[PDB]
RNA sequence: GGAGCCAGCGAGUCUAACCUUGGCCGAGAGGUCUUGGUAAUCUUGUGAAACUCCGUCGUGCUGGGGAUAGAGCAUUGUAAUUAUUGCUCUUCAACGAGGAAUUCCUAGUAAGCGCAAGUCAUCAGCUUGCGUUGAUUACGUCCCUGCCCUUUC
C-alpha cells in the first residue's frame, strides 16, 4: 500500500488483524477453566488498552471490560501513582515483552494463565468464622488485586522495576509454584477455609 | 497601605507587633478621603502588618 | 436536665465558651 | 563492651 | 476604639437556659409554626 | 403570606433537597455536610468533585430538585450556608458561626430522621418573614402530631440560632434533649435567582460599613 | 517535499544540534558553563558541552513552526516548576540563541515584533530535515 | 551478638525561641478573647 | 469545487475539525503527518479507524485535523473520532450509501465512541 | 504511665493515683516483667541469637524487643526506659543505628514465623519436661 | 478434584448474612443432582461456580 | 551492599562468558547476578549490543531488554 | 594502577566509589553546583569516579578551590535581645493579668 | 539535565501609571527603551502544571528530605545603616511507611496536577472558581446496629 502520507509497515500487518501494541494475537487465547470463561474477557481484540470505557454504571459490566484494561487500572494505585494510566500502559507492554521473552508462549496466556491459577475457590466470612464458595467475578478481582499488590511490594525498594517483577510475578502464579506471592495467599485462604470447613 | 486588592488592602506603620493588632481586631478605620473600613487580621508576617 | 446535655453522652474537650467568657464577666463587673 | 553484670552508663 | 460590626453572640449557660425555656414553653401549649398540607 | 416564589407548591409538593461541598473538600466540612442531610428529612449529599456550576444546576433543575445547599470552610471550619431555590430562585447566602457538629460529642448515638416540629422565633419585620418562608420550605408539611424531634430557629440580634432537640411528654412538664449541630447564621446576601447567576438581581445584602451597623438590627 | 514538520521533534533537534556542531560557526557565550538555564532548576546542564547547540536547533524549529516569537515566549515555554508556581526560564541564553542563530542567518529580525524563520534558515532546516529523513 | 545500650532520657519532656512562641500564641488567644 | 465536508469531534474540551476531500490518501494533524502524533503510546488509538476501515479507502481522499483545548489524550480521542465522522460523512455524501453501511457497521461494532459523543 | 511528669505507674511507688484511676493495685507490678526481661535478655540462647521477646501490656499494647538491647537492672531507669518507650513509641541506640525496642501492630500472629508451635504457661496443665518436649519438635517450626 | 457447579435460583429472604447470598446450584455434571450453597461475591443465575466439597448442606449463617 | 563500580578484567571475561546464557537480559538482571553497578550495566549493555552479543527487543529510556544472541 | 577505595583531599576523606561531584561535596564548604564547578575547572572528566584520578588532577583540583578568583570563579557564585522581649512578654502578660 | 509539549474560569490605566507583548542589559532576581489594550480586538493560543521521549544516578539516610543557620546580589518604601519581599552559594537536621484507636468515600467519584480572582459576610500560602490525568471495590441484604411506615392485630 503506498499513500501520500508514509505509513509503517506494521501498520499494514495490523490492518491484517487486530492485535495488541501490534504485537500480540488474541485469537489463540483460550481460558481453560470454565467457570471463568464468561468473566475474563479476551474475545474482543483491542490495539491499547487505553479505552476510556464505562464499566462502574451497572452491577456487571466489569466484565465485559478486557482483561488486560482492568489489569492496568489496578496497577495504577497508591496515591503517588493515582491519575497516571499512561504509566501504566507502558509497563503492561514492558512486562508483555518480558513475557515474551522469558517463555516463548504467547504473553496474554501467561496473564490469562495466572489470573485462573491464583483465583480462590473458597474463603471464610464470620458467624467465629465457616467456609462459603466465592464467585467467579470475585474471584477475577482478587487474582488481578493479589497479583498486583504482589509484585509492586516486591519492587518497592528493590533494584528491580515494576515490568520485570510484575512478568516474574505473573510468570510464577501460571506455572503454580509457591515463589509467587498470590498462590501463598490463595493456598492460605483455602487452607483456612478447610480448617472452618 | 502597601497592598491593595479591591476592598481589602494591607497596612503598615499602625502597630509595631502583631499582639497590638489583636487588641484593635474590628477596629472602625476610615482613610482621610473619607472610605470606612475595618481592621480583619494581622498577617503572621510582618510583624505589625 | 444536665445529665442530657453533653454541649455544655460528653462533649469532646474544649466545645464550649462558659469558663472563659464567665471568668471574664466576673472581672468586668469589678472593673 | 558491656559483659555479665556491667551496668549501661549513668549520666 | 469603635467597633464596625455587631460582634458574634457567646452561647453562654444563661442564653442557652432562655432558648431552652423558650422551647419546652412552646411544647406545653403544642404552639408549633409549622408546614400544614393543602 | 407565602412568597410567590413558593406559593404556587407551597404544601403540594415535598421538597427535594441536595447538600454538596466545594471543591476539595476537607474532612470535617465533609462531615459537616451530613449532617444537614440528616437535618433535612429529604435531603441527599452529593460528591463535589470537579462538578460545573452551570452543569451542576442544570442537572439538579432536570431532576426537579426543589432546592440545593452548599457549604464553605476555612481550615475545616463550616463559614458559610448558601440557599438556592429552584427553578428560578431565591438564593440566600448566610455565615456560619459557633460552629458545633455532632462528631465532637462522644456516644452521641443517632438521629431520628421523622418530620420535625418547626419553631421560629422574633421573626417580625418584612425580610425576616421572608427568611421564615425560606427556611421554612426546606422541610416536608404536615408533621405528624406526636412526632419527637423539633428544630428551632432563634432570632437575637440577626444572629439565627439553630438547635435540634428531642422531648418526652411527663406528667409535670417536657424534657428537651439537644441532639445538635449547634450554629448561628447571619443573612448577609439575597438574590433574585440561581445561585450560578452572578449576575441576578440582588434583593437585599448586608450593608457593613455603615455608621449605623454596629447596632442595627434586619430580622 | 520533505519539511521540517515531517520529521519527528527528537530526531530533528538532535541530528540540527549535531550539525551546528560540526558547522563550528555558531558563537556561544563564555558563562554557557556556569548557568543554570532557569531558577527553578537546582543544577546546570549536564551536558555542558552541546546543550547550548540543542537549544539554539529547538529555538529555530519553533521559529520554523511559528512565524513570529520573542525572548519573552521562550522563556515560559522553557521554564518549570520550582507549592510550586511555574517560574519562568532564563531571558539571557534565548537571547544570546536568538542573537548566535541569526548571526548563522538562520533566523532574522522581525517587523511587528519577535524573530523570523530566514528563506536561509528555512532550506537549511528544510536539507537537515532531508538527511533525517533517510 | 552485638549488643548497644539503648538510649533514653532520665525525665522526658513532651529551645528557647520555641518556648517563646509557644507563649505568644497563648498571649496572643487571651487578648483575642478579651477584645471580642 | 472540489468535493469536501468537514466533521466535529468533541471530548472534555478537546475539539478537532476534519476536514475530509477528494485526494491522494494525504492524511495531517494540526499541520503533521498522522504518524508524528505524541504520546507515542496513544499514537495506535490514533491509528484505530484506518486499520479498522483499512487504508484503501484513504487512498482517494485527503484528510486534515485541526485540534484544540484540553489534554492530550482528550486530544487524541478529538482525532479519532473526527477522522470516523469526516469519512463516514464523505463515504454518505460522494460515495454509495452501501459502504457507508458498512463503515458504521464496523465503526460501532469496534467501538462507538468513534461515531457518537460520550459527554460525561 | 500517667502525668504528675509522666512516671511508670507501680504498686508501692503510687498508690493513691491508681485508686484515683480506679484499676486493682494489686495488678500494678511491672517489676515481674522487668524481672523476666533481666533474665530471658541474660540467658545464654540470647547471647547465642535464638531469642526474641515479645511483649502484650495489659491495655493490648504490643511491643518488639530487640535481642541486642541491654535493659538496665536497676528498677528505676527501667521504668525511664518505658515511659519513653510508650510516648514515643520506640526507642533509638546509643549509637543511632538501630531501634532496639519498637511499638508494633496487634496481633501478634502476623509477626510470628509461618510455621510456630503456640504454648502457654499453665499451672493447671500436665506437667512436661521441657527438653523432650522441644527433642519431638520439628526443626523447621519455631516454639 | 473440584466440581463445577451452575446456578440456577438465587435465594431471597434466607437471613442470610450480609455479604453472603444463599443459591441453589446444579452440578454440571449431574443436572439433576442440586444443592443449597452459600456465596461470598456478586452471583447471578447461570452463573457457574467451584465447589471444593460436593457434600455439605448450606445452612443460614446468621 | 558493595556493587562493583570499577570494570576490572576477570569482570569483564565473566560478562562475556555468562550474558550469552541468560534468556532475558536487563540491567536489573546484571546487577543481581554479576554484583556489577548499575551504571557500568547500561554502558556494559550498550557495549554487549555493539558486538552483536544481544538482540534488542523494546528500547525505553527508564527500562531496557535483552536476549541472547 | 589500583583503584583508590580512599582518598584525603583538603584534610577530609572522600570515599572512591562516588562520583567526583558527589564525592567532593562531602567537603565542608562543597556543595553540588560548587563542586561540579570546580570539576568542570580542573578538566576532569565527571563520568569518572573519584578513585580514576590522577595525582595531577588531584592537586588541579585542590589549586582550584584554594584559588577560586585566580580561576575566576564567578563573585557571585562563590560564599540579649530575645531577653529583653521575653521581659516585655512578661511586663504585657502581667498587666493584661491585672486587668484580669 | 535536556527535548516534546496541551487547558479553562477571569482580571487589567483618567483626570492615571493597571495588565504588559516586543527590543536591549542583567547568572538570576531584576533593570531599561518602546509598544497594544477601558478590552470576544492588547497582555493571551495566558506554549499551566502534572504528563511523554532521550539521557545521568543507582538501594547507600544516596544525586530522597529541605528544617535550622551564615554570607552576599537586588526591589519596596524612608532617612533609617530600619525593616520588607525575591535570587546566588554554603550549611544539611528529624524522617526507612507510622501503636492503641479513629474519620470519610460509590463515576468523570476517591485520588494526583496546576491556572486565575481576592469583587461589603469568612478567607491571605488561606477562601472561591476554573481547567488537566483518572482509578479499585459495591451497586445486594435486613442477618448485627440504628431510623421509620402499616395493622380506619
Ligand atoms: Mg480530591
Ligand atoms: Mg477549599
Ligand atoms: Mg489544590
Ligand atoms: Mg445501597
Amino acid at each position: 500500500v503506498v499513500l501520500a502520507t508514509p505509513i509503517p509497515e506494521e501498520v499494514q500487518q495490523a490492518q491484517t488483524e487486530i492485535k495488541l501494541f501490534n504485537k500480540w494475537s488474541f485469537e489463540e487465547v483460550e481460558v481453560k477453566d470454565a467457570s471463568l470463561v464468561d468473566y475474563v474477557q479476551v474475545r474482543q481484540p483491542i490495539f491499547v488498552a487505553h479505552t476510556a470505557g464505562r464499566y462502574a454504571n451497572k452491577r456487571f459490566r466489569k466484565a465485559q471490560c478486557p482483561i488486560i484494561e482492568r489489569l492496568t487500572n489496578s496497577l495504577m494505585m497508591n496515591g503517588r501513582n493515582n491519575g497516571k494510566k499512561l504509566k501504566a500502559v507502558r509497563i503492561i507492554k514492558h512486562t508483555l515483552d518480558i513475557i515474551n521473552v522469558l517463555t516463548d508462549q504467547n504473553p496474554i496466556q501467561v496473564v490469562v494463565d495466572a489470573i485462573t491459577n491464583t483465583g480462590p475457590r473458597e474463603d471464610t466470612t464470620r458467624v467465629r468464622r465457616q467456609a462459603v464458595d466465592v464467585s467467579p467475578l470475585r474471584r477475577v478481582n482478587q487474582a488481578i488485586a493479589l497479583l498486583t499488590i504482589g509484585a509492586r511490594e516486591a519492587a518497592f525498594r528493590n533494584i528491580k522495576t515494576i515490568a520485570e517483577t510484575l512478568a516474574e510475578e505473573l510468570i510464577n502464579a501460571a506455572k503454580g509454584s509457591s515463589t509467587s506471592y498470590a498462590i501463598k495467599k490463595k493456598d492460605e485462604l483455602e487452607r483456612v477455609a478447610k480448617s472452618n470447613r | 497601605p502597601y497592598k491593595i486588592f479591591k476592598n481589602t488592602a494591607f497596612i503598615k506603620d499602625m502597630f509595631s507587633s502583631a499582639m497590638e493588632v489583636a487588641r484593635f481586631e474590628g477596629a472602625q478605620i476610615k482613610t482621610v478621603s473619607g472610605i470606612r473600613g475595618e481592621i480583619k487580621r494581622a498577617l503572621s508576617k510582618p510583624e505589625g502588618h | 436536665r444536665e445529665e442530657f446535655n453533653p454541649f455544655e453522652a460528653v462533649g469532646k474537650p474544649g466545645i464550649s465558651k462558659q469558663i472563659g467568657e464567665e471568668q471574664r464577666k466576673r472581672a468586668f463587673e469589678a472593673r | 563492651r558491656f559483659k555479665g553484670d556491667d551496668d549501661i552508663p549513668y549520666k | 476604639f469603635d467597633r464596625t460590626a455587631k460582634p458574634v453572640p457567646v452561647i453562654t449557660s444563661e442564653v442557652t437556659e432562655s432558648l431552652e425555656d423558650m422551647i419546652r414553653r412552646r411544647i406545653q401549649d403544642s404552639n408549633f409554626d409549622d408546614l400544614q398540607r393543602r | 403570606q407565602v412568597d410567590d416564589e413558593y406559593a404556587a407548591t407551597s404544601g403540594i409538593m415535598d421538597p427535594r433537597i441536595i447538600v454538596t461541598t466545594s471543591r476539595d473538600p476537607s474532612t470535617r466540612l465533609s462531615q459537616f455536610a451530613k449532617e444537614i442531610k440528616l437535618l433535612f428529612p429529604n435531603a441527599v449529599r452529593l460528591n463535589r468533585g470537579n462538578y460545573v456550576m452551570p452543569n451542576l444546576v442544570d442537572a439538579c433543575k432536570k431532576s426537579g430538585t426543589t432546592d440545593l445547599v452548599v457549604l464553605h470552610e476555612h481550615r475545616g471550619v463550616p463559614t458559610s450556608l448558601t440557599i438556592s431555590h429552584f427553578p428560578h430562585g431565591p438564593t440566600a447566602q448566610f455565615s456560619l458561626h459557633n460552629v458545633v457538629m455532632r462528631h465532637d460529642i462522644i456516644n452521641a448515638g443517632n438521629q431520628s430522621e421523622v418530620n420535625p416540629h418547626l419553631i421560629f422565633d422574633n421573626f417580625t419585620t418584612a425580610l425576616g418573614k421572608r427568611v421564615v418562608c425560606i427556611l421554612k420550605h426546606l422541610f416536608n408539611a404536615g408533621p405528624k402530631k406526636d412526632s419527637e424531634r423539633v428544630i428551632t430557629f432563634a432570632n437575637r440580634g440577626d444572629f439565627i440560632s439553630v438547635r435540634q432537640h428531642v422531648y418526652v411528654r411527663t406528667r409535670e412538664g417536657v424534657e428537651i434533649a439537644e441532639v445538635g449541630p449547634r450554629f448561628e447564621m447571619r443573612l448577609f446576601e439575597l438574590r433574585l435567582g440561581t445561585l450560578e447567576n452572578k449576575d441576578a438581581d440582588v434583593e437585599w445584602q448586608l450593608r457593613r460599613f455603615i455608621r449605623t451597623a454596629n447596632k442595627k438590627d434586619y430580622l | 517535499g520533505v519539511s521540517v514538520r515531517d520529521v519527528a521533534a527528537q530526531d530533528f533537534i538532535n541530528a540540527y544540534a549535531s550539525f551546528l556542531q560540526r558547522q563550528g560557526k555558531l558563537e556561544v557565550p563564555g558563562y554557557v558553563d556556569i548557568v543554570k538555564t532557569s531558577s527553578g532548576n537546582e543544577m546546570p546542564p549536564q551536558d555542558a558541552e552541546g546543550w547550548f547547540y540543542k537549544r539554539a536547533a529547538s529555538v529555530a524549529r519553533h521559529i520554523y513552526m511559528r512565524k513570529q516569537v520573542g525572548v519573552g515566549k521562550l522563556n515560559k515555554l522553557y521554564g518549570g516548576a520550582k507549592p510550586y508556581k511555574h517560574i519562568d526560564a532564563s531571558g539571557s541564553i534565548n537571547r544570546k540563541v536568538l542573537q548566535a542563530l541569526e548571526k548563522i542567518g538562520i533566523v532574522e529580525i522581525s517587523p511587528k515584533g519577535g524573530r523570523r524563520i530566514s528563506e536561509n534558515g528555512q532550506r537549511d532546516l528544510d536539507r537537515i530535515a532531508a538527511q533525517t529523513l533517510e | 551478638i552485638p549488643t548497644h545500650a539503648p538510649k533514653y532520657e532520665e525525665n522526658f519532656n513532651p529551645k528557647m525561641k520555641a518556648q517563646l512562641k509557644k507563649e505568644r500564641k497563648f498571649t496572643m488567644k487571651e487578648i483575642r478573647k478579651d477584645a471580642k | 469545487a472540489v468535493p469536501s465536508v468537514q466533521t466535529f469531534g468533541k471530548k472534555k474540551s478537546a475539539t478537532a475539525v476534519a476536514h475530509v476531500k477528494a485526494g491522494k490518501g494525504l492524511i495531517k494533524v494540526n499541520g503533521s503527518p498522522i504518524t508524528l502524533v505524541e504520546p507515542e503510546i496513544l499514537r495506535f488509538k490514533v491509528y484505530e479507524p484506518l486499520l479498522l476501515v483499512g487504508l484503501d479507502k484513504f487512498s482517494n481522499i485527503d484528510i486534515r485535523v485541526r485540534v484544540t483545548g484540553g489534554g492530550h489524550v482528550s486530544q487524541v480521542y478529538a482525532i479519532r473520532q473526527a477522522i470516523a465522522k469526516g469519512l463516514v460523512a464523505y463515504h454518505q455524501k460522494y460515495v454509495d450509501e452501501q459502504s457507508k453501511n458498512e463503515l458504521k457497521k464496523a465503526f460501532t461494532s469496534y467501538d462507538r465512541t468513534l461515531l457518537i459523543a460520550d459527554s460525561r | 504511665t500517667h502525668k504528675i511528669k509522666y512516671v511508670l505507674l507501680n504498686c508501692d511507688d503510687h498508690q493513691g493515683l491508681l485508686k484515683k484511676m480506679g484499676r486493682d493495685i494489686s495488678e500494678a507490678r511491672p517489676d515481674i516483667t522487668h524481672q523476666c526481661l533481666l533474665t530471658l535478655l541474660d540467658s545464654p540462647i540470647n547471647k547465642a541469637g535464638k531469642l526474641q521477646v515479645y511483649i502484650q501490656t495489659s491495655r493490648g499494647i504490643l511491643i518488639e524487643v530487640n535481642p541486642t538491647v541491654r535493659i538496665p537492672r536497676t528498677f528505676k531507669r527501667f521504668s525511664g526506659l518505658m515511659v519513653q518507650l510508650l510516648h514515643k513509641l520506640s526507642i533509638r541506640s546509643v549509637n543511632s543505628e538501630e531501634k532496639l525496642l519498637k511499638v508494633i501492630k496487634n496481633p501478634i500472629t502476623d509477626h510470628l514465623p509461618t510455621k510456630c508451635r503456640k504454648v502457654t504457661l499453665s499451672f493447671d496443665a500436665p506437667v512436661i519436661r521441657v527438653q523432650d518436649y522441644i527433642e519431638k519438635l520439628d526443626d523447621d517450626e519455631s516454639i | 478434584p473440584v466440581t463445577l457447579a451452575k446456578v440456577i435460583k438465587v435465594l431471597g429472604r434466607t437471613g442470610s448474612r450480609g455479604g453472603v447470598t444463599q443459591v441453589r446450584v446444579e452440578f454440571l455434571e449431574d443436572t439433576s443432582r442440586t444443592i443449597v450453597r452459600n456465596v461470598k461475591g456478586p452471583v447471578r443465575e447461570n452463573d457457574i461456580l467451584v465447589l471444593m466439597e460436593s457434600e455439605r448442606e448450606a445452612r443460614r449463617l446468621r | 551492599a558493595q556493587h562493583a563500580v570499577i570494570l576490572d578484567q576477570e569482570k569483564y571475561d565473566r560478562i562475556l562468558k555468562e550474558v550469552p546464557t541468560y534468556r532475558y537480559v536487563s540491567v536489573s538482571v546484571l546487577v543481581d547476578r554479576l554484583k556489577i553497578g548499575g551504571s557500568l550495566a547500561r554502558i556494559a549493555l550498550r557495549h554487549l549490543e555493539k558486538e552483536g552479543i544481544i538482540k534488542p527487543i523494546s528500547k525505553h529510556s527508564k527500562q531496557a531488554i535483552y536476549t541472547r544472541a | 594502577g589500583s583503584f583508590q577505595h580512599i582518598l584525603r583531599l583538603l584534610n577530609t576523606n572522600v570515599d572512591g566509589n562516588i562520583k567526583i561531584v558527589y564525592a567532593l561535596t562531602t567537603i565542608k564548604g562543597v556543595g553540588r553546583r560548587y563542586s561540579n564547578l570546580v570539576c568542570k575547572k580542573a578538566d576532569v572528566d565527571l563520568h569518572k569516579r573519584a578513585g580514576e584520578l590522577t595525582q595531577e588532577e588531584l592537586e588541579r583540583i585542590v589549586q582550584i578551590m584554594q584559588n577560586p578568583t585566580h580561576y575566576k570563579i564567578p563573585a557571585w557564585f562563590l560564599n540579649t535581645l530575645a531577653n529583653n522581649v521575653e521581659s516585655k512578654l512578661r511586663d504585657d502578660l502581667e498587666r493584661l493579668k491585672k486587668i484580669r
